[PDB]
């Protein structure tokens, strides 16, 4: 319905020794607390993310963006994770070399136009190395308004 | 095999309006996007409008000459999309197709909002805009010559001369003669009007025994004719 | 061909390859897609996206594109490759609209020359009984494509009554036409014979046809 929901606790910090099927569980979790995405859905990201994986590895933050189909979408959302160290995403061009991720991005779109928006906004955000350094020193909030305001756009 | 049908062209006076119905079977079409194309007589394709999913709200884009005018709407309980047509013109004549629609972005290089394409179309529906009032055809038997044949061999036809608007459809003994026939596009006459034929070959040692009819239906006038083709 | 502009018609020989494109400003930002049509079929998706074909569709097929031009290459262009192409993008950059090219006529010189067959038919009685009269002249099975028809009355030429089909495609890649002379009662009973004639690269045949 355009509207794009990211909300400030769709932003946080993980713990250290977390895999990468923790790290989609805790980020798709406020998403089912706040009904915008079928009540399994990490279990439907963690299955697509296991034969269409979604680390880029783009310096010098590694990043992913993980996701699953958009008939698990209620209403669209985005969930924003930051890694105390690297996590391992198998690389989305299929290299065989894993991606050091420290950024996660969850998607739960479920309208193509925002769909392809975020992800333009993505590809241009991952390139802006002084703002993926801050985004690994800001907390939560700040983390919030920075992407808020740059996402606003539509 | 997905299947799309047209259906509801017709001839229509300029201002008048006409709904175009397209039956589809085959695919999830709950979810599909769908397209509305279009091919005036003798152009190419053009973009009509199309309709999106549930994630989009069911949203619909038009083509800028056909905004305000058309509408496209969808009962998906039955599978059906269909296209409303207002204030008709002259130039939207054409033949009109439904697209199921897919949809592209790569993520590396694209732009947003990414790329629509067709991957299943129908066979058209014909819609005629035009002052002009219906013709129904007349219909002539072709009489036998095995002139230009081979050998025990014969052609013998129906000319269904001057009709309006196109389309005709001919059969032979009611769809059982199916080989040997050839029924050619029409010609537009200057008089507006069409007129085609069709022929069929056939032994010659059946012309006394087996009886020979065209089944000629020009729908737009609501005419059906079946003629015997004899001997001469 | 307005946004997006194409060929309007190319020849290859069969065998060889042609590629043919398609450019508006809109394809620096957007892929275009690719369609095959004849007349009387409904079109067939050829290719899409960076380096998409569907399955089904040969892989003598491709796609690129570069600047504001996209392309479609035929490698090795078979006879049922004779057809009209059409590619298809957003009208603008950015656009939620879609938009297609004018398109292109590609015409595959295949198989020799094949002569065509004419078929002569006179006015049936039934149409003379309602004070008209229609010669109908059928032409089938010709290659290459074009094809010239006169009419005479007796020995000389025929001008006004005539109307001719554009020649068009059979379902065996050879060509077909037809040719009506319209005339009055009387005129077809006044001349001693009309004659078709039907003139294929250079040879000629003639079909008459008189009242009796
Ligand atoms: C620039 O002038 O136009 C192209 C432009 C992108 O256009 P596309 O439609 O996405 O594809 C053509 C290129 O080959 C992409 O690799 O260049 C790439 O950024």
């Amino acid at each position: 319905m355009q509207g794009i929901h990211f909300r400030r606790h769709y932003v946080r910090h993980l713990p250290k020794e977390v895999s990468q099927n923790d790290i989609i569980k805790a980020l798709a979790s406020p998403l089912i607390n706040d009904g915008m995405v079928v009540s399994d859905f990490a279990d439907h990201v963690i299955t697509r993310e296991q034969n269409f994986p979604t680390g880029l590895p783009v310096e010098p933050v590694g990043v992913a963006i993980p996701h699953t189909d958009s008939k698990y979408v209620r209403q669209n959302a985005i969930s924003v994770g930051i890694l105390a160290e690297p996590v391992n995403f198998e690389d989305a061009g299929g290299e065989p070399d894993p991606v050091p991720v420290r950024v996660v991005f969850m998607l739960a779109l479920g309208n193509w136009f925002d769909i392809t928006n975020v992800l333009w906004w993505i590809k241009a955000v991952i390139q802006d190395e002084d703002f993926m350094q801050q985004l690994l020193v800001m907390n939560d909030d700040e983390i919030y308004q920075s992407i808020y305001t740059r996402i606003s756009e539509l | 095999e997905v299947q799309l049908v047209e259906s509801g062209g017709g001839l229509v006076k300029p201002g008048g309006s006409l709904r175009l119905s397209c039956s589809a079977s085959g695919f999830d079409f709950d979810n599909a996007w769908m397209t509305w194309v279009r091919q005036p007589p003798g152009k190419g394709l053009e973009w009509v409008g199309r309709i999106t999913g549930p994630g989009e709200g069911w949203s619909v884009d038009y083509a800028a000459p056909v905004e305000g005018r058309f509408t496209i709407s969808r009962l998906n309980s039955i599978n059906f999309l269909y296209l409303e047509m207002n204030n008709l013109r002259m130039e939207d004549s054409g033949l009109y197709f439904c697209a199921r629609t897919g949809k592209y972005y790569d993520f590396w290089s694209g732009y947003p909002p990414g790329e629509e394409y067709f991957q299943d179309w129908g066979r058209g529906t014909l819609v005629t805009v035009s002052s002009a009032s219906t013709k129904g055809p007349s219909v002539f038997p072709l009489a036998p010559s095995s002139k230009s044949t081979s050998g025990g061999t014969a052609a013998l036809g129906c000319l269904v001369k001057d009709y309006f608007p196109e389309p005709v459809t001919v059969s032979w003994n009611s769809g059982a003669l199916t080989s040997g026939v050839h029924t050619f596009p029409a010609v537009l006459q200057s008089s507006g009007l069409y007129s085609l034929s069709s022929v069929v070959t056939v032994p010659s040692s059946s012309l006394g025994t087996q009886t020979y009819i065209c089944n000629v239906n020009h729908k737009p006038s609501n005419t059906k004719v079946d003629k015997r083709v004899e001997p001469k | 061909s307005y946004e997006l502009t194409q060929e309007t018609g190319v020849s290859v020989a069969l065998g060889r390859t042609v590629t043919i494109t398609c450019r508006g400003d809109s394809l620096r930002s957007h892929y275009a897609s690719w369609y095959q049509k004849k007349p009387g079929q409904a079109p067939i998706l050829l290719f899409y996206g960076k380096n998409n074909r569907p399955s089904g569709v040969p892989d003598r097929f491709s796609g690129s594109a570069s600047g504001n031009r996209a392309s479609l290459t035929i490698s090795g262009a078979q006879a049922e490759d004779d057809a009209e192409y059409y590619c298809s993008s957003r009208d603008k950059s950015g656009s939620r609209l879609s938009v297609f090219g004018g398109g292109t006529k590609l015409t595959v010189l295949s198989q020799p020359k094949a002569a065509p067959s004419v078929t002569l038919f006179p006015p049936s009685s039934e149409e003379l009984q309602a004070n008209k009269a229609t010669l109908v002249c059928l032409i089938s099975d010709f290659y290459p494509g074009a094809v010239t028809v006169a009419w005479k009355a007796d020995s000389s030429p025929v001008k006004a009554g005539v109307e001719t089909t554009t020649p068009s495609k059979q379902s065996n890649n050879k060509y077909a036409a037809s040719s009506y002379l319209s005339l009055t009662p009387e005129q077809w009973k006044s001349h001693r014979s009309y004659s078709c004639q039907v003139t294929h690269e250079g040879s000629t045949v003639e079909k008459t046809v008189a009242p009796t």
